[PDB]
């Protein structure tokens, strides 16, 4: 069963990332891999609050707006705050009972502790920009657009949360439960883990870029500079929390960790590719419904989609899936400005009369 | 709001329109972005802009993108010049055949009128089909703006 | 089961803090109590790093101190590192599948983050005193005078996980798994939730302040006092940590928040008193083992068990407790310093006259 503080003694450098020996003793002195104790000092010298950015002049902004811009704003900040409400629990509560090294829990801790940081800031930016924040707040949990991703991405969470409970509470066997027989296998719960890292990358890789995009279109035209500033510190943050799941990614599939997990990355790679790939076209789809009314400068439903296909391939290369789309240049190149940051007169006469004209 | 057609008449503003006109400038190009180049005019809309003002202002903007990372900006600043060309001197995109455009300067005294002297009708009309104004498509920005310049 | 995004469309100002709906959508516009909203802005604010304090001079007065003083400082070090290890990830693993509210859902994971700041800052401790770090962290493991108590706390949260587990995964009722009957009894849960916030109270207003005794013992001297720089922020934080749960514990009790927690409560009473109790005598145990080999000017175990018996009567009241000790006065008032922030001449002869001698 699960431990809070497992009574053995064991040399945390040999153990691996997931399904070892509870964490113990908190140290952080020495790592099995740095990568995230590079993380954790990234994230902890961002540290912002919503507070000390200035957003009191969005709110001109917003009102002034015509209306399909509102929505495109306004819907593309519901999807915000939907995304980084799951990822404010769910690497908590999915990962932590399955890690064995302390610098990957630490990580864990603290790449879900910005993300309450994230979900502070959306109502902070929705405080200022609505008059009712519970018109946005309400909206979200029964959106139709959104809430077919909210399912799909919370179920790969909630199918290893599940799997986990079973493996502390039974253990690896054939098991009976109310008479019906249950199946615990470590390694379809290693597999279920693999799928839920994909999914996660994708959330965070893809999805959270695709609206990225949207938020800093406005800023490029001086418009929500308030919401931008905050947008930039997130998209900081963002980019270490996917270079956490790649390298956990990468890590499981290349075998290092875990002899048996380099062969169950290879059966699970047609459907990380499906996984992606629908992740990409649910965002084609959701820049749609964003464009349905209309556009704005620098950005309509062509533009948006391109972005999907190129950040689509960069993504699925990082963690050594195929292209599903063709090579293409950066639609949006203004998107990387948000994401990333006495004449000497001596003569020689002997030496001129060297010359023969 | 509106904006001021070319003609004098006012419609509302429509984005698709400069959309179109930039996918157009931009078709077969590489490295280059329509965002950017909306995103760059940083234009100013005001109820009753001229749309020639608007064209100008993203003809600039590309313009300037000209770089070693997107080369191909001149061309597309070039076919939008060209374009913005076309319809300041003849009011659409195609031009008019050789003979009757040759009558009119004539006429207003803007090219010399042994033209009508040395050639008949039959010959400005042969020499039509000498030209190809798709080669208006082969310049360079910088060949444009000293052009109209 | 557990999801990490309910679908169902709740008003979480009517959800009780615990074992109600999964918490959903992240917004922080409302709250249905503001202590923990108060606390969340109060944590981050309070934001520090242990790199930013100046640890040098602790090494040459750490060597100089005499061998028994040694004893004392790194018994004190490896404890403090044992308990904030539990407390690093126990809050998030037991207490997350369980919050129904937002504002209380945040404050569990900035209340975990900021323990794995406290956890780092021990590694900082220690790794600028020694020379070895891994002599003193498998120390922690091993060694049969700390681990003993790490069954004490530990237990009350893994019931509260396990049993959390089959509640997720059964539901309410009797079961029958593997031929031996288990009976998931929502009312045993909530029993058991109740005791591991007894016990978390415990641990941070008892246990850990007994601890902060003896850092700031030695900074009354002028020793040691880059640990006690970091000493005394980590007790500012503490002071958080035991108001969060000090609240939680009372509007359980008062059924204010559910009208079963309070009748729950009443059953638990004499088994919290003895909780609390028992965390008491365990630390005066401690402090048998931190003076075997002599004592310091200022504190030897007479007098940090008077400190135990002083603070806990005063914890053990603010719940709502028994006072299982004398009454007393502080025995060492110090340790307040560190938990907290000609002549007018003129004359009148007919006046005088008016005088009868
Ligand atoms: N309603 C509208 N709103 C905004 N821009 C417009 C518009 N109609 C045309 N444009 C843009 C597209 C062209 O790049 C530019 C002028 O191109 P044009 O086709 O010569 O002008 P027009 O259609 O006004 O005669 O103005
Ligand atoms: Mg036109």
């Amino acid at each position: 069963a699960y431990t809070t503080f497992s009574q053995t003694k064991n040399d945390q450098l040999k153990e691996p990332m997931f399904f070892g020996q509870p964490v113990n003793v908190a140290r952080y002195d020495q790592q099995k891999y740095d990568i995230f104790e590079k993380l954790i000092e990234k994230q902890l010298s961002f540290f912002w609050r919503p507070e000390e950015v200035d957003v009191s002049r969005d709110r001109i902004d917003y009102q002034a707006l015509p209306e399909h811009e509102k929505h495109i704003f306004i819907s593309n900040l519901k999807y915000q705050t939907l995304l980084d409400s799951i990822q404010g629990r769910s690497p908590n509560v999915a990962l932590l009972p399955l890690i064995s090294i302390p610098e990957l829990e630490t990580w864990v801790e603290t790449w879900a502790f910005s993300e309450t940081i994230h979900s502070r800031s959306y109502t902070h930016i929705i405080r200022n920009i609505v008059n009712d924040p519970s018109v946005v707040f309400d909206d979200i949990v029964t959106n139709e657009q959104i809430q077919k991703r909210a399912e799909g991405i919370s179920s790969y969470y909630d199918e290893l949360i599940e799997m986990t409970s079973y493996w502390h509470l039974l253990g690896e066997g054939t098991h009976t439960v109310n008479g019906k027989t249950v199946t615990v296998s470590l390694r379809e719960l290693k597999k279920k883990l693999y799928l839920c890292l994909m999914s996660v990358n994708a959330l965070e890789a893809i999805r959270f870029y695709v609206s990225f995009a949207c938020s800093f279109a406005f800023a490029e035209r001086e418009l929500m500079e308030g919401n931008a500033k905050i947008i930039r510190l997130i998209a900081r943050d963002e980019a270490l929390h996917l270079t956490g799941t790649q390298h956990m990614l990468n890590l499981l599939r290349s075998g290092a960790d875990d002899p048996e997990m380099a062969e169950i990355a290879e059966e699970c790679k047609q459907e990380c590719y499906d996984l992606f790939v629908q992740a990409a076209q649910q965002e084609k789809d959701w820049a749609d419904y964003l464009f349905r009314d209309g556009s704005m400068i620098g950005l309509n439903k062509d533009i948006l989609c391109q972005y999907v296909e190129y950040i689509t391939n960069i993504r699925m290369q990082a963690v050594g899936l195929d292209l599903p789309f063709q090579t293409r240049s950066n639609p949006i190149p203004w998107i990387n400005t948000w994401l990333v940051s006495q004449i000497d007169s001596e003569v020689d006469t002997d030496d001129l009369s060297n010359f023969q004209l | 709001l509106l904006v001021t057609k070319r003609d004098g008449s006012t419609e509302r503003i429509n984005l698709d329109k400069i959309h179109r006109v930039l996918d157009w400038a931009a078709e077969g190009l590489h490295n280059v972005s329509i965002s950017q180049v909306e995103l760059r005019s940083h234009i100013q809309f005001y109820d009753g802009i001229k749309t020639s003002d608007i064209h100008e202002t993203i003809i600039k903007a590309a313009a300037d993108l000209i770089s070693r990372d997107a080369p191909d900006y001149q061309y597309l600043a070039a076919r939008l010049a060209i374009f913005h060309l076309r319809k300041k001197a003849y009011g659409q995109f195609e031009p008019p055949a050789l003979y009757d455009h040759v009558v009119k300067m004539v006429e207003m005294g803007k090219y010399d009128n042994h033209l009508l002297e040395d050639y008949t009708e039959e010959e400005f009309k042969q020499m039509d089909t000498f030209i190809d104004h798709d080669r208006d498509m082969t310049f360079s920005y910088a060949a444009v703006k000293q052009l109209e310049g």
